[PDB]
């Protein structure tokens, strides 16, 4: 069909799970080669968080893009680059962080 | 056009080959060019201590900014916000309000040093010539507040270069 | 500068895959809000080392675009400052190469000969380095009383000078050890990925755009292209020095040939008026009012343009709106084509000779933007 | 017993001195002037690096390995200091039973300065680039004792007194002609930084610098002479000083005129290329004795 | 006499007339109708003719190269891979894809 | 009493005579930074040293441009440095973007990653002007522990 | 004395390590290969050490056929460093 | 005209002659759409085949091209179909300069230039970074430009100039670089738009 | 030959100053030269010229003693020298007391300032525009 992308449907859904297993082998070894910085399981906590704004699925030509882009920015520590704890870290640490409610905004005054 | 670079087999035979192997056995090549850094240590060096000798220059050169007046009184400066379109690090702002009554020249004049990569257009641009880039070297400070220039003020201050600007636009009118 | 992520069997480079870009400016996004006149210094400060061999191919495109010729005065200085340009770059492939290396002489030896080089440039344009010189109406400002007689003064002690690093660094036994028989790749493979400046140039094709494609009055100015054999980092330094010995024979016949008139196209519509026509006369400042601010108002329609540049090219790909704001354009410099090179440069070789590379290629970081 | 100490702080000056020969000289060479603002003629500028290096620059040690690191620069200085003691001069202090034996001796144990500090970093990055800068010492070692024997084997037992008598009409360069040449560039590898280049590190400059002194002096005792004259020790006081200094030219030559050999090529001057050259002049040095008379 | 290229200047004629008889029979097995094979074979058949009225001569490689023998014989061996690969995919026979969307315009 | 505050201005003395700086090659402005080797306009041992090294140097000059990969690997070199450390932002781009600035990738300021004691503001920062840059330095240094 | 000279240097070089400590207040086995050829020409070179010091009272037909003999065995061993010895 | 006119047309009826060659080969597969001005030549390409063109000019009896050299991607979202990858060619035996260019919206992903040119892979790395647009069967697609915790494409023209992240800070941390934070200062959006259509010609009827 | 290039030397030191007017030029000032002067210039300058020497070279000059409130000679920078930087100094070839007169406006500052640098009276950013005004009053 057009367009391939790489997989159909179903199989698109199996790439996500391979890709899974890859990035949670890697958070404990990315503490002793690189920095304890936060902790391990602080860091596997980050993994669930990050798929769930990633999760909708209406099309497979939107999910392997994804697989692709998951097998870069994740893949930026496997074999060992440059990042000196400031790339590849996902969480705001200076973060205020702002709230959604027509109280605590609405105080401060924005838009 | 073709030129070649390569010597395609200098050394044949018997006396070709004798002195290509002389400076590989010994040196000689190495010797002859000791002898090039020698005469070049004899030869008077081309040498500017800066708080005493200065550098060559021109009469058009580009340093900091500074707006020129006319020579009796009045500020040059006709605020258009043509010299803040054609800036292309956006480095100049303008801002204009009516001066008392009739005239209306300038209220905010900022260019930041924090941009401003220096190209004489701002110069060029202005009709009235009021920017015009005078021969500059001396800035340095401690922060970005100190560096960036204020409303005019600093800019008017130029006062003390606008005699060699002065003498700089003679040379300019009509272009060298 | 450069990170270039290793792979080491023993000592020698297995695999060489170089982690650039770390110089990323962003010039892409950028210039499309910019109007023509507004993006000129951006190509002068693209490339860290060529000034007037900028915008030069920027300026051509607009020409191209336009379909407006420079006036015959100001096409004469674009060649006269191209070769000088020529002169500027090849020293700074020469002598930070051998600074690169760990030659101490060759980089001071012509550093004071190429600080009299920005004495020309001062006369002839506000700053030292970059100039918003070379314009789509040609030329902006004319050259000073001063500076011609300088050209032939300079010229003449030049032609000992570039001769002395031959007698330094080319007859030496060092340079026929070190340089010789690093990377020979001169095949089909090696136009594979194409240089264009030096390198193919420098080895194997005869084929140069000096002599194929004219851009301000070229063939009736003689030119002398040097072309070697071997692929190697030693032959590919002789043909920049044979440049270098070869390139005053231009500039001699710019000073031969300058015909007197105009700097700037005379049409009112691409270039700025003089400051005193637009002081009296009225469409000259009403023009000198919509050519700054507002643009050019270009025809619409994607053009490509090259000229040499002595590290290669810049192939500026501008696509064009009938609005005075150019969407998009790509400055297509060597540096992407010489980095992507070291995947088979490497292959069989030291880690000091990956520095030997990357000084002969001229890879000068501002290159890899676009 | 004082001379020791007029042999310590003299030669610290000298070492300090550099500084101004090591960028002025160096500075023509290149057409650029060298110190001029700091004194009269930059006179003031080498106590000046003294001042900013040992007193004010604080430490940032990578580990610090307890014992090591804080000992490197003891073997550095203590080994290029003691150098000193048996050399000839116009009078030795204390001179040993074998000169040329304790030269020999104190170079190959001034390899550890090295050494030491590569073991001080924790790192795998800079150890690889310190075993590096061993093996540019460590080779041309080999053929310094071999080139050493020759011009012995010519004329003198290891004593560096006898070495002065020997040459009292005619230089040693004219019979050890090639032998000179080697002389050249083989003192150049102890850490010159000319054919290959690889607190406490302020240090290390006081040493490496001290060592390039003393491959000046050594090579004009080996070959330079001219006269002896015991009766007027003012007359030779003041030609071994020009004869030394003329030297020092040549070692600050070789710094801004040439570039790097490489560190594999360095290996194909040497080894492939020198040791069967050294070799073959040593064993033309075993028969000229015997050839013509010429035994001490 | 070599030339300044990496592929070797080797002294062989007839080399270039076994390449170029090869190539024609390649296109004479799938395409027939298209127009890929009816301008292709007019071009090698006019420069095969030179070939064989030139013995050696250094005027039949300025014809149409001029950068000696070595320059065309890599016209030829890739002439092959271009008309395998050619065969292969249906491009120049067949023509039923689907056209674009009415814009060009800047 | 008049021991001690002359004393001080003899250690401020050791920095007035040399300066040794980081030579990054991150910039246009590198190129007007080897100008300062160029014999035409030096301070080479009047008291640059271009020998550099991430260690032993004093002073760092941040050349120009500056992007956000080159952000993290520009700050763990500051910490290599020793304690009496200066730093010049040479350059428009050094100073908070002269070009670009507005741009995604260039950090604006330097200041950001690295503090500044002296900046110089000029886009080909010609060598006449850069000769202020250390000429500062070594007039800024006045006094240093009181107490 | 050669016990007061040597110690005079080691003590005075301790003294510059502590000046500058306490006073401010606020992979691949080819290099293998190289280092053992050293150890194994030093030995021969130990064994021709002697030569100037020696030659004086000994016959010097007796010796001259064994002199040469370690330094003709010194390039065999160098000769076997001709076939094949490696990038380095 | 003196000084008005660039260059009269008469390599241009020359030039037209390759406008007809490649398309008397005739393939809805490649050829659709050939635009020749200003002594230039462009082609657009069907998304199905773009392997198959490259292999085409590549060698030949006809004209002998061989370098695929320069690679660029435009960005417009007026058309339905987004992107338009533009490839610049250049002939050293032949001296021309022709225009490859693709129509799709390639969201979806393209087949990839690797197996006929060596150098279009870095070409390729930039087009995925800036634009976005994967490339089917390609060797070590990595990023170059951009920076190594950059969210999005850094080009496309739905985001604005500064960003997301882009400012970073120091501040509290002792050794983490900040990344958060998103305010910069106002770039001046320019309205300079002319009144009146510029050239006649290029007017397209409503 | 050899004699005359001692003599030279000789002159040089004898010519300005004596035994304490030549150190002054060796210990205070970077390099010693002798030539014309003007000894034209507002404070205490001096600035020299008409010496041949090199290429792109106008003699000493020497830096004032005490230019405005500095009061130091051992260390001075480029702030001294009054409205002559365009011209004697680098660009032009008329000396700005002898030949090409300065022009009068009354606009330009009679005493030469100093660079701002990190001392107190430097350079400061200003607000410019008086905003939106709002007010309430009982
Ligand atoms: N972890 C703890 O130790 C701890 C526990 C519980 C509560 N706290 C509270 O948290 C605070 C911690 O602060 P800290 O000890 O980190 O500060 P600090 O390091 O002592 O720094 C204070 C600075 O202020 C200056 N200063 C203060 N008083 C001065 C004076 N009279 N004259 C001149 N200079 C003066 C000093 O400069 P000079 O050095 O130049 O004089 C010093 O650099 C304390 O105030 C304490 O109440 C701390
Ligand atoms: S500087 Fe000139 S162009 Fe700019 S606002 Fe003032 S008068 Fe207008
Ligand atoms: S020189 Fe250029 S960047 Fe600076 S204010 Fe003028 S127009 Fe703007
Ligand atoms: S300030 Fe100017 S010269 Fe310096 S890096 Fe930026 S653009 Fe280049």
């Amino acid at each position: 069909v057009k367009p391939i992308f790489s997989r159909d449907m179903n199989e698109a859904k199996r790439r996500v799970r391979e890709l899974y297993r890859a990035w949670y082998r890697e958070v404990p070894n990315t503490v002793h080669l690189f920095q304890l910085d936060i902790s391990v399981k602080q860091g596997r906590d980050k993994v669930r968080e990050m798929f769930k704004k990633n999760a909708h699925i209406t099309d497979p030509r939107v999910v392997d893009l994804l697989v692709i882009k998951g097998k870069m920015e994740l893949e930026e520590t496997i074999k060992v680059w440059k990042q000196r704890t400031h790339v590849m870290r996902f969480f705001h640490e200076t973060e205020a962080p702002r709230p959604k409610d027509f109280l605590s905004k609405f105080y401060v005054g924005h838009d | 056009t073709y030129k070649y670079v390569n010597l395609r087999e200098p050394s044949m035979d018997m006396k070709s080959v004798t002195d290509r192997a002389a400076q590989t056995l010994l040196w000689t090549e190495l010797i002859r060019g000791l002898g090039m850094t020698l005469s070049y240590l004899f030869r008077e060096p081309a040498t500017i201590n800066y708080p005493f000798e200065k550098g060559p220059l021109s009469p058009r050169f580009r340093g900091e900014h500074a707006l020129r007046r006319y020579p009796s009184g009045e500020e040059r400066c006709i605020a258009c916000k043509l010299c803040e379109a054609v800036c292309p690090a956006q480095a100049i702002t303008i801002e204009a309000e009516p001066r008392a009554d009739g005239s209306r020249r300038t209220t905010r004049y900022d260019i930041d040093m924090t941009k401003c990569i220096y190209c004489g257009f701002c110069q060029e641009a202005c009709p009235v010539d009021a920017i015009v880039e005078g021969p500059n070297f001396e800035f340095s400070t401690e922060t970005h507040e100190e560096l960036l220039y204020n409303k005019e003020k600093l800019l008017n201050n130029g006062d003390k270069w606008e005699a060699e600007i002065a003498a700089n636009i003679q040379a300019d009118y009509l272009y060298r | 500068v450069l990170r270039l992520v290793m792979e080491l069997s023993g000592e020698m480079v297995r695999k060489c895959d170089p982690h650039i870009g770390l110089l990323h400016r962003g010039t892409e996004k950028l210039i499309e809000y910019k109007t023509y006149l507004q993006a000129l210094p951006y190509f002068d400060r693209l490339d860290y080392v060529s000034m007037m061999c900028n915008e030069q191919a920027y300026s051509l495109a607009v020409e191209k675009l336009l379909n407006i010729r420079p006036p015959p005065r100001a096409q004469w200085i674009r060649v006269l400052f191209g070769e000088i340009t020529r002169l500027l770059n090849h020293i700074m492939a020469v002598t930070t190469h051998a600074l690169d290396i760990g030659a101490m002489t060759p980089f001071f030896w012509m550093f004071e000969e190429r600080e009299k080089m920005f004495e020309f440039y001062e006369r002839v344009s506000g700053a030292r380095m970059h100039a918003a010189y070379v314009r789509p109406g040609g030329v902006h400002q004319d050259l000073p009383l001063g500076l011609m007689d300088d050209i032939y003064e300079f010229s003449k002690n030049f032609s000992l000078r570039i001769d002395e690093l031959e007698e330094m660094l080319t007859n030496n036994r060092i340079w026929r050890n070190r340089t010789v028989d690093i990377g020979i790749v001169t095949a089909e493979d090696a136009l594979n990925y194409g240089f264009s400046g030096v390198m193919l140039r420098g080895s194997g094709i005869q084929w140069d755009l000096r002599k194929t494609q004219p851009y301000d009055v070229y063939d009736q100015v003689e030119f002398d292209v040097p072309i070697g054999s071997r692929g190697d980092c030693y032959d590919r330094y002789l043909c920049r020095v044979e440049e270098m010995r070869q390139s005053i024979r231009i500039i001699s016949q710019c000073l031969n040939k300058m015909p007197p008139g105009e700097i700037k196209v005379d049409d009112a519509k691409v270039s700025p008026p003089k400051r005193a026509e637009m002081k009296t006369s009225m469409e000259s400042l009403i023009h000198h009012f919509k050519l700054y601010t507002e643009g050019y108002q270009v025809p619409p329609g994607a053009t490509y343009t090259a000229i040499e540049a002595p590290k290669g090219e810049f192939g500026v790909y501008l696509v064009s709106d009938g609005s005075s704001r150019p969407y998009r354009c790509k400055i297509k410099a060597p540096g992407f084509a010489h980095l992507a090179g070291l995947d088979k440069m490497s292959k069989g070789h030291m880690l000091a000779d990956v520095v030997a590379i990357i000084g002969t290629q001229d890879i000068v970081f501002g290159e890899v933007d676009r | 017993m004082i001379n020791i100490l007029m042999l310590i702080i003299p030669i610290l000056l000298a070492v300090a001195f550099l500084t101004l020969v090591e960028r002025k000289v160096l500075g023509y060479m290149q057409l650029r002037k060298g110190p001029n603002v700091v004194g009269p003629y930059g006179l003031l500028q080498p106590i000046a690096d003294a001042i900013k290096l040992f007193i004010k620059e604080p430490l940032r040690p990578a580990t610090s390995s307890a014992s090591m690191f804080i000992l490197a620069p003891i073997m550095a200085l203590g080994l290029a200091l003691t150098m000193w003691i048996p050399l000839p001069m116009p009078y030795p202090l204390i001179n040993m039973n074998l000169g040329v034996l304790f030269m020999l001796a104190m170079s190959s144990l001034a390899v550890y300065s090295i050494l030491w500090s590569g073991w001080a970093s924790n790192s795998k990055y800079a150890l690889i680039g310190a075993l590096r800068a061993v093996a540019q010492t460590i080779s041309y070692e080999v053929t310094l004792a071999i080139i050493l024997l020759s011009v012995l084997l010519m004329s003198g037992s290891f004593t560096l007194s006898t070495l002065i008598t020997t040459q009292e009409q005619m230089w040693l360069i004219l019979p050890a002609w090639p032998l000179a040449m080697m002389w050249f560039i083989s003192t150049l590898a102890e850490t010159n930084r000319a054919p290959f280049d690889l607190g406490p590190f302020a240090l290390f400059f006081m040493a490496e610098y001290a060592n390039i002194i003393m491959m000046n002096i050594f090579t004009a005792i080996l070959f330079l002479g001219t006269s002896h004259n015991p009766h007027m020790p003012e007359l030779y006081t003041i030609n071994f000083t020009i004869k030394s200094l003329l030297l020092t030219m040549s070692f600050l030559w070789i710094r801004a005129s040439y570039p790097r050999f490489r560190y594999d090529q360095l290996m194909h001057l040497l080894w492939k290329n020198f040791l069967p050259l050294t070799l073959a002049l040593c064993m033309w040095h075993v028969s000229l004795p015997i050839l013509t008379s010429g035994i001490p | 006499t070599g030339l300044v290229g990496l592929a070797v200047c080797e002294t062989p004629h007839e080399r270039l007339k076994i390449l170029y008889t090869k190539i024609l029979d390649v296109l004479g097995h799938i395409p027939k109708n298209a127009a890929y094979r009816k301008y292709t074979e007019q071009i090698t058949n006019e420069k095969l003719s030179m070939v064989k009225a030139e013995p050696d001569v250094k005027k039949l490689e300025e014809r149409l190269q001029g950068g000696q023998i070595e320059e065309v014989i890599l016209q030829a061996e890739n002439e092959l891979s271009l008309a395998r690969k050619m065969i292969q995919w249906k491009p120049w026979e067949p023509l039923v894809e689907e056209p674009p969307a009415s814009q060009w315009k800047w | 009493e008049y021991v001690v505050a002359k004393l001080d201005d003899l250690i401020n003395w050791a920095r007035r005579s040399s300066l040794w700086p980081m030579t990054f090659g991150l910039a246009c402005c590198a190129v007007e930074m080897m100008h300062m080797a160029a014999p035409r306009y030096d301070m080479d041992r009047f008291g640059v040293v271009f020998r550099a090294s991430p260690r032993q140097s004093d002073v760092m000059i941040v050349a120009g441009t500056l992007t956000n990969k080159m952000a993290p690997a520009l700050r763990k070199v500051y910490d290599q440095m020793p304690e009496p450390r200066y730093v010049v932002s040479m350059g428009s781009c050094a100073n908070g973007g002269g070009y670009y600035h507005y741009s995604y990738s260039v950090v604006r300021g330097c200041d950001r990653i690295v503090p500044v004691d002296i900046y110089v503001p000029g886009c080909p920062p010609t060598a006449e002007a850069l000769l202020y840059g250390i000429l500062q330095l070594q007039k800024k240094i006045k006094r240093e522990k009181r107490l | 004395n050669l016990m007061l000279a040597l110690l005079t240097n080691f003590t005075l070089a301790t003294l510059l390590v502590i000046i500058a400590f306490w006073l401010p207040q606020l992979f691949s086995m080819k290099f293998f290969l190289v280092a053992i050829t050293f150890l194994l020409f030093d030995l021969e070179i130990a064994l021709l050490l002697p030569l100037p010091w020696a030659s004086q009272t000994a016959n010097l037909n007796t010796m001259l056929t064994m002199a040469l003999f370690l330094i003709i065995l010194l390039a065999v061993s160098l000769a076997y460093e001709w076939t094949q010895k490696g990038l380095e | 005209r003196p000084t008005v006119r660039p260059r009269n047309d008469v390599a241009h009826k020359q030039l037209s002659a390759f406008g007809e060659y490649v398309a008397e080969i005739l393939p809805k597969y490649v050829q659709q759409v050939q635009v020749s001005c200003f002594n230039e030549l462009e082609i657009c390409i069907h998304p199905d085949g773009v392997i198959p063109v490259l292999t085409f000019l590549r060698d030949h009896s006809n004209a002998q091209f061989k370098s695929l050299a320069d690679l660029t991607a435009v960005d417009i979202p007026t058309r339905q179909n987004r992107f338009e990858i533009v490839y610049n060619l250049l002939s050293l035996r032949f001296n021309s300069r022709i225009r490859v260019k693709t129509y799709t919206d390639e969201l979806t992903p393209i087949e990839s230039s690797v197996p006929v040119y060596k150098a279009a892979n870095w070409y390729e790395r930039e087009i995925w970074d800036m634009f976005g647009v994967f490339f089917a069967n390609h060797p070590d697609l990595r990023r170059i430009l951009t920076d190594y915790g950059f969210e999005g494409h850094p080009f496309r023209k739905d985001f604005p100039l500064s960003g997301y992240v882009e400012l970073r800070y120091d501040d509290e941390v002792k050794r983490v670089v900040a990344e958060p934070v998103e305010l910069a200062q106002e770039f001046r959006k320019f309205d300079l738009n002319s009144p009146w259509e510029a050239f006649p010609a290029y007017r397209q009827p409503p | 030959e050899l004699l005359q290039v001692l003599k030279r030397g000789l002159q040089q030191v004898s010519g300005h100053g004596g035994l304490r007017g030549y150190l002054r030029v060796l210990f205070r000032a970077n390099d010693v030269r002798v030539g014309t002067l003007v000894g034209e210039d507002k404070y205490g300058n001096k600035y020299y010229e008409d010496n041949k020497q090199f290429f792109g070279r106008h003699r000493w000059v020497i830096y004032t003693t005490e230019m405005n409130g500095k009061n130091t000679f051992w260390d001075v920078d480029g702030s001294m020298v009054p409205p002559e930087w365009h011209r004697w100094l680098h660009c032009m070839t008329d000396d700005p007391p002898t030949v090409k007169p300065p022009t009068a406006r009354k606009f330009i500052w009679t005493n030469h300032k100093f660079n701002l640098s990190g001392t107190p009276q430097q350079y400061v950013p200003y607000s410019t525009t008086r905003k939106k005004i709002q007010e309430w009053v009982p």
